[PDB]
């Protein structure tokens, strides 16, 4: 089970940027709720198959 | 148009309509196309004509070894009567403004025109504004922020007026109708239809359609037309006549 | 019932029925009034029922500064300014009787040297320029809100709001009108209208400047009787994506009025303030100053 | 440059009348019958009845320069026709009626209009057009644009 | 001039001792011109000081006035455009193909 | 007025009359109006409006 | 009123306000009324009272 969620690098966490964050910050659930609202939605693709 | 200067012989600087749809060219390099003549006798002091122009060669500008007040900063202000004053802020002995600068023109992307006719120092000269109804202030400038040019008679006059090359290219697929000159018969009842494709060469003129078709007698004939417009600005045109 | 202090509209057109609203003021402070025609048959009433508005909120009184109605989903949206002053946003619910705060509007407007679009988060800068709501608007079709006033908001949810940098702070909004295409004129006390497009961010003012005044003197030697040297803006207004303005003249012999074009494509392409670059080319230096489109064509 | 114009008229005033006639009946009387039975060699049945809208539409085109009857003079004289198409919005109410929006394309007309004329034949001179208007609906967009000739 | 196109007659009258030039056009009855034309006769402006006469091209409908102007018309000849004037100066023949 | 189903205009605003610019199209035909409203003016206490 | 069928009493008169002195009786009570009726003023031409 994964959750995803998108971060901005320029005003990210420290920990989003170590990748050892597990809950996402303000600014990150701000953009991911407006991506949401403008439709963003992501998905997985296997490569192989 | 030179003030003072009598009236029986203010036609010989005016444009006039002969220039409609002409090209004008620079001997530097430049090549604009002509696209309409305007008359304003009044409102410009020292102008009373204008051509409004498309550019296809971006034009010349001046160099700064023949021009050596082009190293320096400009400053220009309304002077008593008409005039404006321009001023060079840098006092450098190696810049100046040689007795050769006159009838030239100084241009800054985004403001008026200033025609030099007079250099009363060597860093402070006369001007006349083209359009002098945007200014309201005192205006600064740069080195690189202005330029010159040369159209003046002075030296030899150095522009052109000539007539353009083809730019309508006629395409007709149909047989028997390439001839450019056609007689058709028709009876009662029956009705002759033919297409045309109009190719550009140049700019086109989207909105408007470029073919004009005219009728010596609408009242024995009828004549229905459709004309569309393809995705290069190809004009497809077909009439039917009955 | 009277004491009717504002008009305000309801653009929409829903439920077979058109929709007005009524701001009193001096008695029901905390009280409006709804007025639905359905088809010539016209009914008017007092929604925000049995309490007043101001049960639910801090302070004691509430003043309606400005209201909204949307036909879909039965909503009212109302910014009520409180006895200190403050803006609240609330929005209502008429099937179900809930008010819910929405936005605390905050005041001492904030600084964006670089920051065209700004999120308004929490930690923020503020400076000493208040700010001043009039009113509101909602464009419909894609779901999204507009407060003016000092100073302009924007959101497509009703979580956070966008400021933007350009607009000046040092004019106030006469109002503001829509295609209901992707195109708003906002008008200024100063007299000035900024035209902004729903696509990008940026607002872009449009006629104290260099292609205004292009086009007047171009219209001028064109002789045309449509544009004087004296002019009244008696209004401006939307027409299938094109801007007219009603304007009167009082040239002499000719006192008249008229509508004419605002073409505000050509008004931003006469625009000259525009980079430059000079290049050599054949042993001649020309202005071949650059392309600024990402393209060519579309 | 040349644009058009648009000014409604009293269809019982098609040529005294050139002014500015405003929209006030919406009821469409019946006096055609009697210019409809005038045919004798035409495809129509004479087992229906007709019955005519009030109002016209004029239309005459501006140039500057020239006067406004030598420029219609002239646009006859080569072939001008004002191709109008007109388009109904229906009206805010979907019980009562239908949201139907519907559109009709005509041709104009031209019509000498009617004086002392010291001239023969060409002579003061403006396109007519009929005006129906549907049941449900008031706002009408008329679109006014050239044969293309 | 008499066009076939329409069936009419054209007359460039000009009144001696008067800058007052005219284009007048007459319906044919029974190969017979007639008083009454068709539209009201157009006036040229008083800058036309001398007309030399007028052609139409060949094998279509194209009217040209020439003297010490140039006008063109289309249609019948109600209406006529400046294309070029000549000061102190008039066209004296033209070919044309 | 309402999106593009309104089939008039009407206008006011003016300095002191209680006048009009009602017209038809998109004011290309501007014919003033002068409303035959009384003029009335409100009360007191519950009411202010001066 | 009436000679003597007048079952009320209304007098104003005032400097300017809407206030009548409605009282039953002979005016033994004099129970001022602020009267509810607006403030009203014609318009133009036709009429003029200014
Ligand atoms: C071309 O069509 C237009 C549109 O109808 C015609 O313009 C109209 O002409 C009439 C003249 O009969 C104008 O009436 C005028 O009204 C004023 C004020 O009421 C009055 O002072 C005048 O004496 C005259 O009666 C009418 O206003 C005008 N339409 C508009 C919109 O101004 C025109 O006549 C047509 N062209 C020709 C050659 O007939
Ligand atoms: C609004 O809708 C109504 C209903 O369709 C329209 O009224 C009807 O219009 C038709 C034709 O215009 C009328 O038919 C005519 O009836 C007379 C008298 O019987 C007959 O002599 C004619 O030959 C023709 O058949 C019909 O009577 C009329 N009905 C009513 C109740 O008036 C109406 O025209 C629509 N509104 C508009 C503005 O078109
Ligand atoms: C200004 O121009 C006039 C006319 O060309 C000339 O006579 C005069 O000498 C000039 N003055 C200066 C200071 O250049
Ligand atoms: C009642 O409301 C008005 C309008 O907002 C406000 O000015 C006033 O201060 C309020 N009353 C009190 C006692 O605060």
């Amino acid at each position: 089970i994964v959750t995803i969620w998108v971060y901005d690098p320029e005003s990210a966490s420290t920990e989003e940027l170590i990748w050892t964050a597990k809950k996402p910050s303000l600014s990150s659930r701000v953009l991911t709720k407006q991506m949401n609202t403008l439709g963003q939605r992501p998905f997985i693709f296997t490569v192989e198959k | 148009v030179p003030l003072t200067m009598p009236t029986n012989i203010q036609w010989k600087k005016r444009f006039k309509t002969i220039h409609l749809g002409k090209t004008i060219e620079f001997s530097k390099t430049g090549l604009a196309n002509i696209k309409n003549v305007y008359m304003h006798k009044t409102e410009p002091v020292g102008f009373q004509t204008s051509i409004h122009t498309e550019i296809i060669v971006p034009f010349g500008i001046e160099n700064s070894k023949d021009s050596p007040c082009l190293l320096s900063d400009l400053e220009i202000t309304y002077s008593g009567k008409l005039y404006y004053t321009i001023k060079l802020l840098s006092k450098n002995p190696l810049h100046e403004l040689k007795s050769t600068d006159v009838e030239k023109s100084v241009l800054i992307p985004g403001y008026s025109s200033f025609l030099i006719m007079n250099i009363t120092d060597k860093w402070t000269a006369s001007a006349l504004a083209t359009m002098p109804q945007a200014i309201k202030s005192n205006l600064k400038f740069l080195t690189g922020s202005w330029f010159l040019y040369n159209f003046g008679t002075a030296g030899g006059r150095k522009w052109s007026i000539s007539t353009r090359q083809c730019n309508y290219w006629i395409q007709q697929d149909s047989l028997d109708f390439m001839s450019l000159n056609l007689v058709k018969y028709i009876d009662v009842g029956n009705t002759i239809d033919f297409q045309f494709k109009i190719i550009p060469k140049a700019m086109s003129t989207f909105p408007i359609p470029p073919v004009s078709m005219v009728v010596g007698n609408p009242g024995l004939v009828e004549v229905k037309t459709q004309g569309v417009f393809d995705l290069n600005e190809n004009y497809y045109l077909d009439i039917h006549v009955s | 019932s009277e004491c009717i202090k504002r008009l305000c509209p309801v653009y929409a057109s829903g439920n077979g029925s058109e929709y007005v609203l009524a701001l009193t003021t001096g008695k029901n402070e905390g009280y409006i009034h709804i007025g639905t025609i359905t088809d010539g048959l016209v009914s008017f009433e007092m929604v925000p029922d049995g309490w007043s508005v101001c049960e639910k909120l801090p302070g004691k009184n509430c003043s309606i500064d400005w209201a909204t109605y949307i036909a879909d989903e039965r909503n009212l949206l109302l910014l009520v300014k409180i006895d200190s002053g403050q803006f609240y946003l609330v929005n209502f619910n008429t099937e179900f009787k809930t008010l819910n705060i929405l936005y605390k509007i905050p005041e001492f407007i904030p600084e964006a040297k670089e920051l065209d679009f700004l999120v308004l988060l929490d930690t923020v800068t503020y400076t000493n320029t208040p700010m001043t709501p009039k009113g509101l608007f909602f464009n419909t079709l894609n779901n999204m809100l507009y407060i003016w006033g000092n100073f302009i908001l924007q959101s497509y949810n009703r979580e956070e709001f966008i400021f933007l940098a350009d607009f000046p702070k040092e004019s106030t909004i006469k109002y503001m009108v829509n295609s209901f295409k992707g195109q708003m004129a906002v008008v200024t006390e100063n007299e000035e209208i900024w035209y902004f497009l729903e696509g990008g961010y940026d607002v872009y003012q449009v006629v104290p400047s260099q292609g205004w005044e292009t086009y007047h003197n171009l219209q001028k030697m064109q002789k045309s009787s449509f544009h004087s040297e004296d002019e009244s803006l008696v209004s401006l207004f939307f027409e299938d994506g094109k801007l007219f303005q009603l304007v009167y003249l009082f040239d002499v012999g000719k006192e008249r009025l008229v509508k004419r074009l605002l073409p505000v494509g050509t008004l931003m392409e006469y625009n000259l303030p525009k980079p430059f670059t000079v290049v050599n080319q054949g042993n001649y230096q020309a202005i071949s100053f650059t392309h600024t489109c990402p393209f060519k064509e579309i | 440059h040349c644009t058009w114009l648009l000014v409604l008229n009293k269809f019982e005033k098609v040529g005294l009348h050139l002014s500015k006639d405003r929209f006030q009946d919406h009821e469409p009387i019946d006096t055609v019958a009697k210019v409809f039975q005038k045919l004798t060699d035409s495809p129509i049945d004479p087992s229906e009845n007709y019955l005519s809208f009030p109002y016209y539409l004029q239309i005459n085109f501006s140039c500057p320069g020239q006067n406004i009857e030598e420029l219609a003079r002239k646009g006859h004289l080569m072939g001008m026709k004002p191709m109008v198409q007109i388009n109904y919005m229906y009206s805010v109410n979907f019980y009562r009626w239908e949201m139907e929006n519907v559109q009709i394309l005509m041709e104009a007309a031209p019509m000498r209009s009617t004086g002392y004329c010291p001239a023969e034949a060409m002579c003061v001179l403006n396109w007519y057009t009929p005006m129906p208007f549907k049941n449900g609906s008031v706002v009408s967009s008329v679109d006014i644009y050239t044969n293309g000739i | 001039l008499i066009d076939q196109e329409t069936d009419s007659g054209i007359y460039l009258f000009n009144v001696q001792d008067t800058k007052e030039t005219y284009v007048t056009v007459a319906m044919l009855k029974d190969g017979k011109p007639s008083p009454r034309p068709k539209f009201p006769s157009f006036h040229f402006p008083s800058t036309f000081t001398l007309p030399l006469g007028m052609i139409f091209h060949p094998r279509s409908h194209f009217l040209y006035v020439y003297g010490s102007q140039i006008w063109v018309s289309m249609d019948g000849g109600n209406t006529f455009e400046m294309l070029c004037n000549l000061f102190s100066h008039h066209v004296t023949k033209t070919s044309n193909s | 007025y309402t999106v593009n189903h309104a089939p008039v205009f009407i206008l006011g605003g003016f300095y002191d009359e209680k006048s009009i610019l009602f017209s038809d199209s998109n004011f290309q035909d501007y014919v003033l109006l002068e409303l035959s409203i009384d003029s009335c003016w409100v009360g007191s206490f519950y009411c202010p409006i001066l």
